[PDB]
Parts: C-alpha cells; sequence; structure tokens
C-alpha cells in the first residue's frame, strides 16, 4: 500500500502547499517560490507572505 | 590630550564607556546595514 | 621622530604619549626636559 501525500514541510513549504490544495485541483500547473526573505526596507513584521 | 591627564580609574572607566556606547553604536549601524537580509535582524537580541 | 617638548606648544600624538605616559601637563613636562637637559634650546628630542 503506497502513499503520495501533498503536504509541505511544517513552514513555508506547507503554506504554499495549502493554497495549492485549497485553491487548485491535483494533476494542477503552477509556479511556486523557493526563497522567501523579510526586507530590509518597508517591513516591521519579521512575518512573510 | 584630555585623555592623557588621567589616573588609571578614570581611564578604566573611561574604555568601560567607550566600549559601550561603541557597542550600541556598532550594532545598530551593522543591524541597520551592512547585515546580511537573509538572516531576520531587526532588534539588538536578534543581531546577538 | 622629533618631539615637540616645549612649554608653550601643541605637537605630535607623541607628546601626549610622554604625556600620559609620565602624568603631566605641558608646562611641568617643559620643566622635565630642563632637567633632562639645560643646555637644550628649544623643546626638541632625539626621540632614541
Amino acid at each position: 500500500k503506497l502513499r503520495i501525500i501533498h503536504n509541505g514541510y511544517e513552514g513555508q513549504k506547507r503554506n504554499q502547499c495549502n493554497l495549492m490544495n485549497k485553491y487548485g485541483k491535483l494533476g494542477d500547473k503552477f509556479i511556486v517560490y523557493t526563497s522567501l526573505g523579510v526586507n530590509p526596507n518597508n517591513s516591521s513584521n519579521k512575518l512573510m507572505f | 590630550v584630555l585623555t592623557a591627564g588621567l589616573n588609571s580609574q578614570q581611564a578604566n572607566t573611561l574604555h568601560a564607556f567607550l566600549d559601550e556606547s561603541r557597542s550600541a553604536a556598532l550594532s545598530t549601524y551593522y543591524i541597520r546595514q551592512v547585515a546580511k537580509a537573509a538572516a531576520a535582524i531587526k532588534s539588538r537580541d536578534d543581531l546577538y | 621622530e622629533e618631539i615637540d617638548l616645549n612649554s608653550g606648544s601643541t605637537g605630535d600624538w607623541r607628546k601626549t604619549i610622554l604625556k600620559r605616559a609620565f602624568n603631566i601637563d605641558d608646562v611641568s613636562l617643559f620643566r622635565l626636559l630642563k632637567i633632562t637637559d639645560h643646555d637644550n634650546k628649544d623643546g626638541k628630542i632625539k626621540n632614541n
């Protein structure tokens, strides 16, 4: 019995991944971004989309 | 010239105050600029 | 390096070295030189 799961590594991957599942069906094609950073300027959050 | 005329105690407390105010300015400069954007360095503590 | 120990002069950082090293102001420093050499017409030191 083999299992293929699409969930992201806890952190950003899982968020991107959860977007992928919520807003698109399986077999769908789209762009994802490897490296996310907090900005040197304009940011006070320490948070990232 | 001002520093030269000092006994050892005022000297010790001098190098002390200097190093303290210096660490303050140097670190806040290294946070504001010259820090790699990758590491999230927004606070003194984060610099630590 | 010629060093200005004249009572009435501001000199190199070297004068300042002498000043911290001996804990003396410019005036007494000149007096000290005069005690070193009474024939020294100007406050110049061979630095040796």
